[PDB]
């Protein structure tokens, strides 16, 4: 019955990353500590609003922060990161345990020239708390007003008038 | 030996999955934006 | 139901996985989850006679999410009209509809 | 493609029809094996593999036992086939033709919620989780051990009782 | 049969209907039905005679077909509206095929041709179980979905069950088939009122059960399986003729016996819904049901058929049967109409 | 009884081993101090996204960042 | 999906038709029953995968369990029938007419 | 189609008599086909041709019964000008039973069928007049 | 490219089947104090080609009592499955990566029995039927323990995939923790192939040839090569599951080499066993698998269910 | 698609072999050659008669054991669950009940063949 609104092809245009997957897997553990704020704002805004149309500028900010991360990389430590993700793209599953000697060079490079530090075994896997300046939705499911329940008869219980009103029984 | 090796494998799995976690926001943004693009194209053509 | 033993002992042997809106493995979600949830929440505390009239909107949204007869009809009509056009030469699919597209990202 | 799952379902239908025509249980078990293979194929084409491989193994064992039994109880001097009896072959061909007719007349007079030859292959995998790690079918069937514990005890007791029951039935 | 096997099998028989009753999901109702029909068979075929084997076959095939149909209904109601248990928004075709299959199982007409045979081929203590304990789970299913059942179909089924039970038990010499047709008729009654009021079909079921169980006990006392055999009770167990006659007249539906109460309170609740014709026909044919019970009373108690030179021995000997429950049930099945208000609601 | 167990260990050792392994499988979980860690590990795995919460300003026990020293640590699994 | 379910329903109906319309042999009817089981299992699995409801996959496996138990007791009854009459024919168990 | 069998009550008796005849004949043929199915499945024949013979026999008999019923009913409604009278339907059921006897070659079946079908048809007319319900919906 | 890979996986398997017949004959000869083929070619490397060519040059038989359809389908299926079981095998990289590869193996193998069944039934000869029923018994015997052994092993692998066993054995064979299961699996693979001491499906001393007795040159060759291919297949399975070749991602060729060495060892062991032992009675096979292997198999399944728990050694899901 | 490709390639290889086996060689067909083989002499009957089975009970049991295997196979996934005690207990109960059924059959002499 009602129309469905959709953004325009320009309202949803960004500076895309256009970067492969092994490279992202190489840089993820550092991209988690350095963009947690914006990433989590976007994703909370996503689960809370359940609409990919209300939560779009946050995604553009996510893309921007990722681009800035990868530029901080491309400026200082392009070559170790290159070695790392090239070694890591060879495996049929892009495993870390096959490129440990290059991972260490990359992490030392960043620890030195950018102060970054690699997350530990279970830090990214947990629940943080993000502070946003957006209000809680009132009805994210857009549900209608629930029907009115049936009134509960009130009153103390008392025997039946003349007992069982069966055919010819006196009780 | 199998105990030790499977424990280290669990740890490596934690690592891979944490990488996936760090990356899921970007993928979600891209996927939503792309679905909206496809739907708007199909809308323009359904209008033509 | 006939012998509500469960509801007496306060257990759940067969009732925690009846409908799609129930707890699934690893907190996944069956499709039409929200429609089913809203139908159930509307039909709560009023009975099945009222629910057949007062949760009709919600049940129909659910039925459409699950079976999708109307999306099917709509896309079929669209394809039919497009085939008519192409037949009588009044339409040409744009590039992004013929494989040649800008593949974002 | 696009005609794939429909061809699978049609082959399953023909297998079940040739089964229902009741030839010697040898060829019936053959048709049942073929239908189970097709069912596996289609279940795999809908997303799930564990259930398909499962049903396939199960019916293979079952038809093994059924072969062993029919060679001992359900045999004849001249076992019947689909071709043996002109009437059975004729009704088989007739059933194929009637399936064709039903499909081609429902596409025309009926709506598209049942059979839509135009629009086929568009409605197989309605929704999916593109970023997903834990969607294998065996997760559900393993829920039996953790969540759906009732189905597990139920089936296990069914099998226990079945052992005792078949023993008692076969006692001479 | 060893006690371990007996334990497993009887526990399974008992468990089957319990799961069906105590379950919210239809699939588990189905597995309960299956437990029942898988565990009951060895108790039929235990005697190991051709009649027992063919009774077992006729029972198994029928119940398996009906179970597959019920399963199809459940699976369609799952494909539609994505839940297991039925709902108001469910296809009448599904509901009606479910009802038909449940009738097939119960043995209602015209799905009854297998019950008389299956009951004639087996011993009596199993016929008792078959006709009393195995008719509940189906009725549980039907009582959980009574608002959704079509009244046309159940009413046609009910009048058919009544007519066929009467006409069939009318010319039976074997007692087991008489009890089978009595079951068919009383199930027709149970079902004729189910959508309007299912608190009355449970009443009729309880009454039919407490009525048929002691009849079967009597038959098992002297392993009586024919009219000519029970005709010999005046020489073997004349202390049973009173209870026999009263239970028969009650089963028929004669006042002042509590076998008339189901008939009466069902006719009432039907005419409260303007079902004059159905109740009329049902009563007029319950009369025919009563007819052969009366012929049987003649044969057994109200006259004395010839006996044999050997029953003198049975007179010499002693007897440990029956137990306490026969008298209890036979008294609470004839002399309890005065308490009808307590029975009805 | 020892003689019965002995003549069985000599004659039918396969059933002896079967029952013994049955009992050990049923017992050792009650015995080991590394049994509690199975569920802890299967819980530590992030098969899903750790959906964040809104900073109402009353979540002192909850962290603002992965590398913020708050929440469950996995050291017990890093050195096990 | 809809065509698949229509064809599987038609297949169940054909197998039911076979089960109802006996021939000399009984094992053929047992096989038709197994075919109905197959149809229903497939329909249920397809529905659960189309709905992404991984909490209902434990259902079809139970279907298979109980179907195979039914088949087992059917085969046992078949054994007894063959021992009695020497064959699995249905026209031989017609003595309960009285 | 049910609109067909309901066309019987679109006009009162003594009208569209031929239509009533056709409708009642079709209904009789229906019932005869049902009975023949049940009589060939159970108590089968020695030959398929003999089974088809039995089918046609029962069906033509039922059709003739329905024909006479409807025809005589509408004729009596046309002659004595009492459309709302169960007595016309009694006469019709009686002619139908007399038919049933003619076919079976039994005067006893003729009399019994008359006195039973007449009662049944008269009660059917009474139910259509006084608005009875045969298979009513649960209302309480 | 994929078709070229199909060729590089198929034609070598058939050449290996042929030279496996060769090695069988020569090993059994030297064990029997004789030589084995040395005349046809240098040390006999042309006897298999001679046999095959001669067979496919002979008059096949279309008897009068046979169901020709199944009579012809059965060998087709036998060979097809014997060649299809080789596709999901990692050496160390498979041609078809299946998550449920183990179940594919199980199902295809349990299906290869219907070739024997339908052949023996179609042939319509008593010895053929006897071979078919013996195959029925053999399967009913071994198939129960096969899957439970395999599950008990996989409960430390974490999946039914054949490529996770490589990382599982990355440090140590699965024979050490599962050598009982390895022994039982070895004998059960010995039975799956209808191979001595379980050559009951074609027992020449009781049943002239069993299900082959009416089959002739070409189809018989198909049956025979399917047998001698499934042999190598099951050896490869044993040596991918319980024995672990060296996997260094920069060196899969070493993996293939060691895989081949171990497969040759296990196959030569099959031949050794054929030469060393008499033949069972097909009831004793059932009694064995149901009284010594199944109880122990259940006990070990429970043991390996518990071991990951009271050791915290539960494997990962990918 | 590749699995289909490989399997069809194998179908075609087998069928080619059979074609060139049935059409390449010279044939000379006659009844005494095409007749069944029963060790030099003529069959006394058809091979399509009831061949009694002495392990029918063991086959029936094999069906149920195959189902129990089907129920045991999801363990590789059931061990990834948080509720580990429940999985352990249920697996142990299942295997124990299976073994008890087998033991009852054994003792009552079901695994032994009718003679
Ligand atoms: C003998 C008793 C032995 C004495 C021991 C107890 C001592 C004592 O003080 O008891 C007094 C005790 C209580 O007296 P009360 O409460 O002070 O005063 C009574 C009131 O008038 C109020 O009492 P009521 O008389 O008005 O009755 C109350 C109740 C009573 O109704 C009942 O529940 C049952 C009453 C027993 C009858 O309902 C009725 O009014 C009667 C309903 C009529 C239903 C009868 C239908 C019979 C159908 C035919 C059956 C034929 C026999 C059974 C079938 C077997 C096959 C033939 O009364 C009795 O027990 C006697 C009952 C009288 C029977 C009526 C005969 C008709
Ligand atoms: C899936 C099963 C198919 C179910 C539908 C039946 C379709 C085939 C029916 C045609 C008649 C076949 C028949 O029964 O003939 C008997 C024959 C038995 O041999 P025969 O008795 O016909 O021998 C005839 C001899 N000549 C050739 C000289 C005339 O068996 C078959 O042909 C059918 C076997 C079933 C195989 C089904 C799988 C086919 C695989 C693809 C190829
Ligand atoms: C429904 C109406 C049936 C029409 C009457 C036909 C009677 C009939 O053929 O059914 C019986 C038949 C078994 O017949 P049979 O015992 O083999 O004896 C030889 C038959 N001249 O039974 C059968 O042939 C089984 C039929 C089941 C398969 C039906 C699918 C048909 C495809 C359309
Ligand atoms: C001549 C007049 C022809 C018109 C007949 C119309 C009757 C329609 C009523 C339903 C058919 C009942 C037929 C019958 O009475 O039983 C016949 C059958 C025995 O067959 P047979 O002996 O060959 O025929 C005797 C006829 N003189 O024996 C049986 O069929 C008994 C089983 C009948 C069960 C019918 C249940 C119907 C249920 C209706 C709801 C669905
Ligand atoms: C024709 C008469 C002769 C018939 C005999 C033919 C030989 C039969 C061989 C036995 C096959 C039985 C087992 C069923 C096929 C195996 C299914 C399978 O392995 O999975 C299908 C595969 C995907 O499987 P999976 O890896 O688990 O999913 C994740 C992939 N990323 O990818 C697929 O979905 C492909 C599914 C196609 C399966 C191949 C069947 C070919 C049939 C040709 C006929
Ligand atoms: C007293 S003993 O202990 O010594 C005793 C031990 C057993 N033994 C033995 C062992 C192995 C083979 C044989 C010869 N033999 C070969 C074939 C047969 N082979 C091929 C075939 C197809 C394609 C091939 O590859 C290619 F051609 F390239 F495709 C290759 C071969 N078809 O059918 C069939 C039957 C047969 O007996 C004999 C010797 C005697």
């Amino acid at each position: 019955p009602g129309i469905v609104e959709l953004p325009t092809l320009e309202e949803l245009k960004v500076e895309e990353v256009k970067v492969s997957s092994a490279v992202l897997k190489a840089a993820a553990h550092h991209y988690g500590a350095q963009c947690d704020k914006t990433n989590k704002e976007f994703m909370l805004c996503r689960w809370e609003e359940k609409d990919p149309r209300r939560c779009l500028k946050e995604g553009k900010l996510v893309n921007g922060c990722a681009l800035n991360f990868f530029r901080q990389i491309k400026s200082h430590c392009a070559e170790p990161f290159t070695e790392y993700w090239t070694c890591l793209d060879y495996s049929n599953m892009q495993l870390f345990r096959h490129c440990r000697q290059q991972q260490a060079k990359f992490d030392q490079c960043v620890l030195d020239k950018l102060g970054w530090v690699r997350p530990d075994l279970g830090q990214l896997s947990k629940v943080t708390k993000v502070k946003t300046d957006r209000p809680l939705p009132e009805n994210p499911y857009h549900s209608r007003a629930r029907p009115e329940p049936n009134p509960v008869i009130e009153g103390d219980l008392k025997p039946a008038k003349h007992g069982t009103r069966f055919f010819f029984w006196t009780v | 030996r199998m105990m030790r090796w499977n424990q280290e494998r669990r740890r490596l799995l934690i690592e891979d999955l944490e990488a996936r976690i760090a990356l899921m926001p970007l993928f979600q943004a891209e996927k939503d934006r792309r679905t909206l693009q496809i739907l708007r194209e199909n809308l323009e053509e359904e209008a033509i | 139901p006939f012998l509500d033993i469960q509801k007496k002992l306060g257990i759940s042997l067969d009732r925690h996985f009846m409908f799609l809106s129930a707890e699934q493995p690893y907190k996944n979600a069956a499709r039409c989850h929200a429609f089913e949830k809203e139908w159930i929440e509307c039909a709560h505390g009023i009975g099945g006679t009222r629910a057949k009239k007062e949760c009709k909107i919600e049940f129909d949204d659910f039925e459409e999410c699950l079976l999708r007869y109307k999306t099917m009809r709509r896309m079929h009509d669209i394809k039919k009209q497009r085939e008519k056009l192409m037949k009588e030469g009044k339409y040409t699919p744009p590039p992004h509809h013929s494989g040649r597209e800008e593949p974002r990202p | 493609m696009n005609n794939y799952i429909f061809v699978l379902s049609s082959l399953f239908l023909v297998g079940c029809l040739g089964l229902a025509l009741k030839p010697s249980p040898i060829y019936g078990g053959l048709g049942l094996i073929v239908s189970g293979f097709v069912g596996c194929l289609m279940v795999l084409g809908f997303g799930g593999s564990f259930l398909g491989l499962m049903v396939f193994l199960i019916y293979l064992g079952g038809m093994l036992v059924v072969f062993g039994y029919t060679t001992a109880m359900a045999t004849e001097e001249y076992p019947e086939t689909w071709g043996s009896n002109w009437l059975i072959l004729g009704f088989l061909v007739l059933g194929v033709i009637m399936e064709v007719f039903l499909i081609c007349v429902l596409n025309y007079y009926d709506e598209v919620g049942v059979i839509n030859l135009d629009g086929l292959g568009d409605w197989l995998m309605y929704e999916v989780d593109d970023v997903g790690v834990m969607l294998e079918g065996g997760i559900g069937v393993a829920a039996m051990y953790s969540c759906a514990t009732w189905m597990m005890v139920v089936a296990g007791w069914s099998l226990f009782a079945g052992i005792f029951i078949i023993i008692e039935i076969t006692r001479d | 049969m060893n006690p371990i096997t007996l334990a497993i099998i009887y526990f399974t028989i008992f468990l089957g209907p319990v799961i069906t009753m105590s379950s919210t999901n239809l699939m588990l109702m189905w597995v309960g039905l299956e437990f029942s029909l898988l565990a009951i068979i060895p108790m039929l075929i235990n005697k190991k005679n051709p009649r027992s084997t063919e009774a077992a076959t006729k029972y198994f095939v029928t119940q398996a077909t009906a179970s597959m149909i019920i399963l199809l209904a459940i699976v369609l109601n799952y494909k539609q509206l994505g839940t297991w248990m039925f709902q108001q928004q469910t296809n009448g075709l599904i509901l009606n095929m479910t009802l038909m299959a449940l009738s097939m199982k119960l043995g209602l007409a015209p799905f009854h041709f297998w019950l008389p045979e299956v009951t004639q081929g087996i011993p009596l203590h199993m016929g008792l179980i078959l006709l009393t304990w195995q008719k509940i789970a189906p009725l549980s299913i039907l009582i959980q979905i009574y608002p959704l059942l079509n009244s046309t179909i159940i009413l046609m089924l009910a009048i058919t069950s009544i007519f066929m039970g009467a006409w069939g038990g009318l010319n039976q010499t074997q007692m087991r088939k008489i009890m089978a047709y009595s079951s068919i008729a009383h199930m027709g009654w149970m079902l004729a009122i189910l959508p309007y009021n299912p608190s009355l079909t449970l009443l009729n079921l309880m009454i039919y059960i407490i009525l048929t169980a002691p009849m079967f006990m009597a038959l098992m006392l002297n392993n009586s399986m024919t009219i000519n055999s029970i005709s010999l009770l005046w020489n073997k167990t004349p202390a049973m003729l009173t209870m026999i006659s009263l239970m028969l007249l009650s089963l028929g539906g004669l006042p002042p016996l509590t076998g008339f109460l189901p008939k009466w309170i069902i006719i009432t609740e039907l005419m409260k819904n303007n079902c004059l014709i159905m109740a009329t026909l049902m009563a007029m044919m319950a009369l025919l049901n009563l007819f052969f019970y009366t012929r049987l009373i003649y044969s057994t108690s109200l006259t004395m058929f010839p006996t044999n030179n050997n029953s003198k021995m049975m007179t010499h000997q002693t007897k440990t049967k029956p137990n306490l429950m026969f008298s209890t049930l036979a008294i609470m099945s004839t002399m309890t109409l005065p308490l009808a208000p307590q029975l009805i609601t | 009884i020892s003689a019965f167990l002995k003549n069985a260990w000599a004659k039918e050792p396969v059933l002896v081993v079967s029952f013994s392994v049955w009992g050990l499988a049923i017992i050792m979980p009650m015995i080991s101090p590394y049994t509690k860690y199975a569920s802890m590990i299967n819980k530590a795995t992030p098969y899903n996204y750790p959906v964040p919460v809104r900073d109402d300003g009353n979540m002192p026990d909850v962290p603002s960042h992965p590398q913020d020293p708050l929440g469950p640590s996995l050291d017990w699994l890093k050195n096990l | 999906m809809p065509s698949t379910f229509f064809n599987l329903t038609m297949a169940f109906s054909l197998s039911l038709l076979g089960t109802l319309m006996f021939r000399s042999h009984l094992m053929s009817t047992l096989l038709c029953l197994e075919g109905m089981v197959l149809s229903l299992f497939i329909m249920t699995s397809v529905t659960s995968l189309n709905s992404n409801s991984m909490s209902s996959m434990p259902i079809p496996i139970t279907i298979l369990v109980f179907a195979a138990c039914e088949a087992a007791v059917g085969l046992a009854l078949l054994v007894k029938v063959s021992n009695t009459y020497g064959t699995d024919y249905v026209q031989n168990l017609n003595l309960l007419q009285c | 189609v049910k609109r067909f069998f309901e066309s019987y009550h679109e006009v009162p008796d003594g009208t569209q008599c031929h239509r009533k005849t056709y409708i009642t004949t079709a209904l009789g043929g229906i019932c005869g086909i049902i009975g023949s199915a049940y009589s060939v499945s159970l108590n089968p024949a020695d030959s398929t041709l003999e089974a088809v013979a039995r089918v046609g026999r029962y069906t033509f008999t039922a059709a003739a019964i329905g024909a006479m019923f409807g025809l005589t009913t509408c004729v009596s409604a046309q002659v004595r000008e009492k459309p709302d009278d169960p007595l016309n339907y009694f006469i019709g059921g009686c002619a139908g039973g007399l038919t049933l006897g003619a076919r079976t070659h039994s005067y006893g079946t003729a009399a019994m069928g008359c006195v039973y079908m007449g009662t049944a048809a008269a009660l059917f007319k009474i139910g259509k007049l006084e608005g009875w319900e045969l298979f009513p919906t649960p209302k309480v | 490219m994929f078709f070229i890979n199909i060729l590089t996986l198929l034609v070598p398997i058939l050449i290996a089947m042929a030279f496996l017949t060769l090695v069988e004959r020569k090993i059994l000869g030297y064990m029997q104090l004789r030589k084995g083929p040395n005349i046809v070619g240098p040390y006999g490397i042309l006897q298999p080609f001679a046999d095959a060519m001669k067979l496919f040059m002979k008059e096949p038989m279309r008897p009068l009592t046979t169901s020709m359809s199944l009579f012809i389908i059965a060998p087709t299926l036998s060979l097809t499955l014997a060649l299809s079981l080789w596709v999901p095998l990692p050496m160390p990289h498979p041609l078809i990566n299946l998550n449920l590869g183990i179940l594919f193996i199980l199902a295809t193998s349990s299906l290869s029995v219907y070739s024997i069944l339908w052949s023996g039934w179609a042939s319509n000869s008593k010895y053929s039927l006897f071979g078919a029923l013996r195959a029925v018994a053999q399967t009913i015997s071994y198939e129960v323990t096969m899957a439970i052994i395999l599950l008990s092993v996989l409960l430390m692998n974490g999946s039914y995939s054949l490529q996770t066993l490589i990382t599982t054995q990355e440090h140590m064979w699965l024979l050490l923790p599962a050598w009982p299961m390895a022994m039982m699996w070895f004998i059960s693979t010995l039975a799956e192939t209808n191979r001595a001491p379980f050559d009951l499906t074609e027992g020449e001393s009781e049943l002239v040839s069993g299900f082959n007795v009416e089959y002739a040159a070409g189809p018989f060759a198909l049956f025979f090569m399917a047998e001698y291919t499934n042999i190598i297949l099951m050896n490869a399975l044993t040596t991918i599951i319980f024995l672990g070749p060296l996997y260094y991602i920069n060196l899969p060729e070493l993996y293939s080499t060691n895989f081949m060495m171990e497969a040759l060892l296990l196959s030569s062991t099959f031949l050794w066993i054929r030469a060393s032992y008499p033949r069972f009675r097909y009831d004793q096979l059932m009694h064995l698998l149901w009284k010594n292997f199944l109880p122990l198999t259940l006990a070990l399944c429970m043991w390996h269910i518990s071991l990951p728990i009271f050791t915290a050694g539960v494997p990962p899901y990918m | 698609m590749n699995l289909y490709t490989v399997i069809f390639i194998n179908i075609l290889l087998s069928l080619t072999l059979i074609l060139v086996a049935f059409w390449l060689p010279q044939m000379n067909l006659y009844s005494e050659k095409a007749n069944p083989y029963e060790c030099g002499f003529d069959p006394t009957s058809s091979a399509r008669l009831p061949f009694s089975m002495k392990f029918f009970l063991v086959a029936i049991t094999f069906l149920l054991f195959d189902l129990e295997i089907a129920l045991l196979l999801p363990l590789p996934w059931a061990i990834q669950t948080i509720k580990t005690s429940t999985m352990m207990i249920m697996a142990f109960i299942l295997v124990t009940i299976l073994s008890l059924g087998l033991a009852y059959e054994w003792t009552q002499k079901g695994l032994e063949w009718t003679e």
